[PDB]
């Protein structure tokens, strides 16, 4: 019957700044409360126990306090590695309940993707398919758009997309696009093109290769 | 050395049952409680219930009382969670935790991933990703691996058996035609490549298949020869 | 078995009394006095109070999963708080050893009975 509510549904603020999360209880829980941190792609670690005390190994910039109904966890001199999702629970009366989960994003400077494009290997072509892979690493902000062109015509079918959240150190997002065809439909065409838009530079970022790109260098 | 090791990831057809096992070490097993917490893939943490080994007492969250049952075997120094009448929602990660000498949850298990699915165990296929003839002076070069056709999650991914830590991006897989596909990249200085080799290591626990893929520079003559 | 059968006897009798804690003035006052004296609570530990219908950790009321106030650190200049023991059983000893006595009463009673027998004879 004791439900927890976390205030910042999604909160992003810049480095070096001091941020604060609130955790409100439905009923008086005195001092029985805990805070945890979950770095992305990781298991949760304990952050604060019993409202005030800090668990061993936590850097001193984290602090927490509050009274019965409402609690606050505050981070001063924010660091990039603190990008994570943060949770609170109560323990006074069973059953124990958790909080809604609050996402923490860093606000950093405009970087630009370091794009790389990759042709299907002979190992994949042996299995009957061909996937052209496209990586967009270390870019900020999160908003970006990637599209595929086969011989100058945009293919909007068969694309598969993956987005990561802000890396712990460097504060930048990264993205991947795979395009999968049959080798029939791969070697029937030549120039494969991968294009990206991300606000920072008005001219979009595009990479490619022609299936005869090999012929260019050697002139075999 | 207070540690909790859980079961390997499990795959079960809908409506079946699972037994997750949690072995504890470093402390007197019977003296401390064991809590269980379930995280559905895209949501936060959710509280199953608690069990105290020395007495065998149990408390459940109302939602899971029907679907789960908690047990302990003191001789094994192990706790178990048995889930039954599984639903397509029940696919989730399950943690067993032992709390600190003070209130907080100090020691978390790594997690056991239970996938409720009809689809069968499909081992992956690992393909290298090395660039063709293109602009090479961009400071560092980037290489990668693709892991396609694996089921079910998860896949453990490493680079050079752990040597490459910085600049490594492991992207989370996505489900396609009831099959998963994943990709990873590493950015290393150009001078090192290809003097210092680059290898990706893929582990699939369900198929019990670990494959090491070496990335090779594209041999343009093999392209003409093939 | 000697000691062991004695522990079995004591644990069985005090669990029986706990299950009927609120029907027995004799046992109620006996248990209250023993706990306040030996700074103890229950048999193996205070968790035993979970087998009383009112203090079971799945009970409806507020006495659920708590421990009667005679298990709190009574040797303070403070007045009696009846609710001092509530909601302490689900939590592990060291959380609440500052708030209530956690050791069981069986062992403390028996060790006292042993070490103070020199005066009991003659």
């Amino acid at each position: 019957d004791i439900q927890m509510q976390q205030s910042p549904s999604s909160l992003s603020a810049s480095l070096g700044d001091t941020i604060t999360i609130t955790c409100h209880a439905s009923q008086n829980i005195n001092a029985w409360l805990s805070w945890y941190q979950q770095k992305p792609g990781n298991i949760p670690k304990l952050l604060i126990y019993k409202a005030s005390n800090l668990y061993t190994g936590v850097p001193s910039r984290f602090s927490g306090s509050g009274s019965g109904t409402r609690f606050t966890l505050t981070i001063s001199s924010l660091q990039p590695e603190d990008i994570a999702t943060y949770y609170c629970q109560q323990g006074q009366s069973s059953p124990y309940t958790f909080g809604g989960g609050t996402k923490l994003e860093i606000k950093r400077a405009d970087a630009a993707p370091t794009v790389s494009i990759f042709p299907p290997s002979s190992e994949q072509l042996t299995s009957g398919g061909a996937s052209v892979v496209c990586f967009l690493n270390n870019f900020y902000p999160k908003d970006i758009n990637v599209k595929w062109k086969i011989d100058g015509s945009e293919r909007q079918n068969g694309v598969l997309n993956s987005w990561t959240d802000q890396d712990s150190k460097d504060s930048t997002y990264s993205m991947s696009s795979t395009l999968t065809l049959t080798k029939d439909e791969y070697e029937r065409h030549n120039s494969y093109t991968c294009e990206a838009t991300h606000k920072t530079s008005t001219s979009p970022i595009v990479k490619s290769f022609n299936r005869n790109e090999c012929l260019e260098v050697l002139f075999q | 050395q207070v540690h909790l090791q859980q079961s390997g990831p499990e795959l079960v057809k809908p409506g079946a049952s699972v037994k997750i096992s949690c072995k504890a070490s470093g402390y007197t097993f019977s003296d401390y409680y064991i809590n269980w917490v379930r995280q559905r893939p895209g949501q936060g943490l959710e509280w199953i219930g608690w069990i105290f080994p020395g007495s065998g007492n149990t408390y459940y969250n109302k939602e899971f009382k029907v679907k789960a049952t908690l047990t302990v075997d003191k001789s094994s120094s192990t706790a178990h969670m048995f889930l039954s009448s599984l639903t397509s929602e029940d696919s989730a990660v399950y943690f067993c935790v032992r709390r600190y000498d003070y209130d907080g949850f100090a020691f978390w298990g790594l997690g056991t991933l239970v996938t409720v699915s009809a689809a069968k165990t499909t081992p992956p296929s690992v393909y290298p990703l090395a660039p063709g003839s293109a602009a090479q002076t961009n400071s560092m070069v980037t290489l990668g691996c693709l892991v396609k056709g694996y089921f079910p999650e998860p896949v453990t991914v490493t680079w050079n058996s752990g040597s490459l830590s910085s600049g490594v991006h492991t992207f989370p897989a996505v489900l396609q035609s009831d099959l998963y596909t994943l990709s990873s990249s590493v950015t290393v200085p150009s001078s090192t490549w290809p003097s210092q080799t680059v290898t990706c290591n893929v582990a699939h626990p369900a198929s019990s298949t670990k494959v090491d893929k070496k990335i090779v520079p594209r041999d343009c003559l093999e392209v003409l020869f093939q | 078995t000697f000691r062991q059968q004695t522990i079995d006897f004591l644990n069985d009798n005090i669990r029986r009394g706990i299950e009927n804690y609120y029907d027995d003035l004799d046992f109620k006052n006996i248990m209250d006095f023993v706990q306040k004296k030996f700074k103890c609570c229950g048999g193996e530990d205070y968790r035993d109070w979970s087998k009383n219908q009112y203090h079971d950790c799945s009970a409806p009321g507020p006495l659920a999963c708590g421990v009667p106030y005679t298990c709190c650190i009574r040797d303070t200049t403070e007045v009696v708080n009846t609710m001092c023991g509530y909601k302490t059983i689900d939590k592990e000893r060291f959380s609440v050893q500052d708030v209530i006595y956690v050791r069981g009463c069986t062992n403390a009673v028996i060790i006292w009975f042993m070490d103070n027998l020199e005066v009991l004879f003659q």
